[PDB]
């Protein structure tokens, strides 16, 4: 299953992510997924998935202090582990964009499920669907 | 071009341009004409005594060049600041009044943030102040730490019928699993009176702010309300709707030696904070006006300077006064044994016993009238060539003096 | 020509270069010539010019703050711009390097270019050889 | 067995061994005898200041078995920052000896960074400084701004034979065009005893330093020292080799009444920085040494409390003292007009004015000896019926007494 009953969206999360664009290249190549099905209950929170697994993969080729905001983003985001989301098809392709296109997305996304974290049952979004 | 005259003061209005040459000027005073005559370029309209007749539109035309120049002539509160939260975001605002305008500064300790909006509500000890040419009055935003231990006293709240009632409850936990509710008087809670903002911290920690709020009191609002965490203890603190001053005034008697280290003490209850004032033989000096916490702020004066007598302690707010009398009260000095009698004074009464034998014999008598005493003996002896000795004992110590015949 | 009379390489450049580290993502990909000329009297100052052009780009993708860090380390190889470089020749190869690479190579080279900075006349460096 | 004894301490010295009986003691002190009586079993010898007489080999033998200890009791600085230029980069290290070891901290003004180990040497006011027990001493290194505005006052470097010069010359142009350079008494400068570095500040500015240094100071190595930049006016110091007191101990005299507002003053140059001290009728209270800047320390002291007589100001630095001696200072009263003469007492001294008619008429005649004064007139009077009167007359008031004729 996968439901949350006090929200894991915090209020400053926008700046969390404001701050670390800040210290961005932001033409930094990252990717997204090209080919996600229209699911306006589970996409935004398998796009979080995906991006909370860019959070990790960049914390490892960042420096000191950009691990740091890095991880404060991470944690903005870090609650969709605490789901059993299943690794992504063998249909889902990938297309590759500026760290910039996937903090905004990541931030819109944050916005678009604030209200609806607590009320759903996301237990049907732990297989990603293309 | 703004021009704060205090009463009928004598100042001089002078403007310089530069480039001093032949230049003439003409001034354009309230709804009337005038002439001038200035130095090599600067142009002056002095004043003494500005009355409220000699205030307002004053201007001052030149000519080389075609120049005009405009001055608005003016005559010479401070309410503290009250809340609203911002109907755009969860974020609040500091609305103080005042005349002049004050600075309006969000202080969260310490850390001053003077922005008049703040966003940044998360814990520490906030408190909003407005300064202006009066002074500095300060509102702290009431906050409920159910994180932090408590400080069990059932804290009590004091405002006015009509004023903004503002409680900030702030819960710190692990995880983000836990959530907040407010309890008024054993009834919930209106949900147009709370509001619920959430960050992180450290190490993935996650800080819950669930504030409670009236728009306007009344008496229907004053209660007992509560906090109560799913993952925390529950913490209160009890309403009072309501200018009082609440202390016993029953005017407290005192005595010490100069050697005794004594602070005065007075306890109260007032509301709003209270002007104090410790006066003494004309002497005032003003009071260390601190809070107790325990649901009183108690009062101290400690400048004794060892000084006997009335003490008094005048305490006033807006729509309140208050006033207690403070008396403070040796060894027995001989303050004179002239001739013939003996005079001492002392506290308590000081008694005069008396001897007159030249082996040292005691003879007694006489009458004493008073704290000072005087007692005096007749000195009509059939014997002759002794020495007296008056003495006046206290329960303190004693002293005496001796007489020659 | 091109000559420094008194030196344009700071001391504390190192520390610049730490600095801007400290907040990049290291393998932000850039570019380094790959058939530079053996020159050991314009070879450091030749990648200097070209790792200069590169810090000016950078510039334009960064946040805020990182715009910062990367003009400061802009400054303390700027001075190649004091003289007339040509623009690079047909025959010169770039190739794709991690931003950390280019950084490190920069700050060895400055190293190295330190010493004789103004003792040497590089009229001759103006003109890029392969 | 082995006892530290730190100053003129009071301690006990006891030692048990576990096996409480009829056993006696015997105490055998630096090179004399000792008597004891211990508690069952344990054995003490205390001691209250123990002076460096107080000391040694003390020993305690004990019969039951029959056994013997010893025991060796021993006895239990402060020196500022000198500088060292780190060999392996572009850094300075300070080397400050003291016991205990102190903290070495650097303060570029204000900014504290306590490292030992300063690689940041740019700009602002550099003092390292140390700190122990006994207290903190602090070394400013010597510097030119060549950027900032001249004290033109041709500033004066004073230090000992053999200790370490140190000079920095810092240099803020716009572009990084621009060099520096250090030239002695005429002469140059060695080739070991200068080291340049460089950063940039803002909008791409540069900042340069020059330093010059001496390893061990000389006779040859005093005098006057200048820095020149190629885009800045040549700022020059001169370095006088020498522990030194310069002040006027003539020892002042002053005198003023309990209604001005006054502070003793003393100008002083002297290195290194004095330990200070001001005395008045054995009440001693330390100095604020403060600088001048005009060439010269001055030491000032305010808290006269109206008492008149003798302050006392000592200054001492490792390698001189210094002493010098600072003089403080009513109406007129008859002390008494007995027969025919009259004296006086006041401050200054009362002018004693005679008058004797009896309208009243003056006679003028009299001896004086004297502050106290005494003058009379011989009451050798043809006429009669009359009084005398004597006046006592001060700057301040007057007071007079008569006699009758």
């Amino acid at each position: 299953d996968c439901s949350f009953q006090h929200s894991p969206i915090s209020s400053d999360f926008a700046v969390k992510i404001r701050e670390l664009s800040d210290y961005l290249l932001q033409d930094y190549p990252v990717t997204v997924a090209s080919n996600l099905q229209d699911e306006e209950l589970c996409g935004g929170l398998w796009r979080l998935v995906l991006a909370q697994r860019w959070m990790e993969r960049l914390k490892t080729v960042a420096g000191s202090k950009m691990q740091g905001l890095l991880e404060r983003v991470n944690t903005e985001i870090h609650f969709v582990t605490k789901c059993a989301f299943q690794p992504p098809p063998s249909c889902l392709r990938f297309v590759q964009t500026n760290i910039s296109r996937l903090l905004q997305e990541t931030s819109e996304q944050l916005v678009a499920l604030k209200p609806w974290i607590t009320r759903q049952n996301f237990s049907r979004c732990l297989e990603l669907q293309c | 071009a703004a021009v704060e005259v205090d009463v009928s003061a004598s100042i001089t209005l002078q403007v310089l341009v530069d480039a001093p040459g032949n230049i003439s000027c003409l001034w354009v005073f309230k709804h009337s004409s005038l002439n001038c005559q200035p130095h090599f370029g600067v142009v002056s309209m002095v004043i003494l005594k500005m009355t409220e007749t000699q205030a307002g539109e004053y201007l001052l035309f030149i000519q080389s060049t075609n120049y005009t120049i405009l001055f608005t002539v003016s005559i010479r509160t401070l309410r503290r600041p009250y809340f609203r939260k911002m109907e755009n975001q969860d974020a609040l605002v500091c609305i103080s009044e005042s005349v002049p305008e004050p600075i309006v500064e969000w202080v969260l300790c310490v850390v001053k943030k003077e922005e008049k909006v703040l966003h940044e509500l998360f814990g520490t000890d906030i408190r909003c102040c407005a300064r202006n040419e009066l002074g500095r009055e300060c509102t702290r935003l009431f906050t409920i730490d159910l994180n932090q231990t408590p400080q069990t006293t059932l804290p009590q709240l004091f405002l006015k019928v009509g004023e903004p009632l503002w409680i900030r409850c702030k819960a710190v936990h692990v995880n983000h699993g836990f959530g907040l509710t407010w309890e008024l008087e054993n009834k919930a809670l209106e949900e147009g009176n709370y509001f619920e903002m959430s960050t992180y911290s450290t190490n993935r920690t996650m800080i819950r702010i669930l504030f409670a709020f009236v728009s306007s009191v009344a008496r229907n609002d004053t209660g007992y309300y509560t906090c109560s965490s799913s993952k925390h203890p529950s913490q209160s603190a009890l309403v009072t709707i309501v200018g009082f001053i609440n202390a016993t005034n029953s005017s407290e008697d005192y005595e010490i030696d100069q050697y005794e280290e004594f602070c005065f003490s007075v306890r109260f209850k007032a509301y709003p904070q209270i002007r104090c004032t410790w006066t003494f033989s004309r002497k005032s000096f003003p009071c260390e006006q601190k809070g107790l916490d325990n649901g009183y702020s108690i009062s101290k004066f400690c400048n004794h300077k060892h000084q006997p007598g009335e003490y008094i302690f005048h305490a006033e707010n807006d729509d309140a006064q208050f006033t207690k009398m403070f008396t403070l009260n040796r060894k027995p000095q001989v303050l004179a044994e002239a001739s013939a009698s003996c005079f001492s004074d002392g506290y308590p009464l000081p008694s005069w016993t008396w001897k007159k034998c030249s082996c040292t014999e005691e003879i007694t008598e006489g009458v004493w009238n008073r704290w000072v005493s005087s007692s005096t003996l007749n000195m009509s002896e059939a014997i002759k060539g002794f020495l007296v000795k008056c003495c006046a004992y206290n329960s303190l110590g004693t002293s005496c003096e001796t007489i020659l015949l």
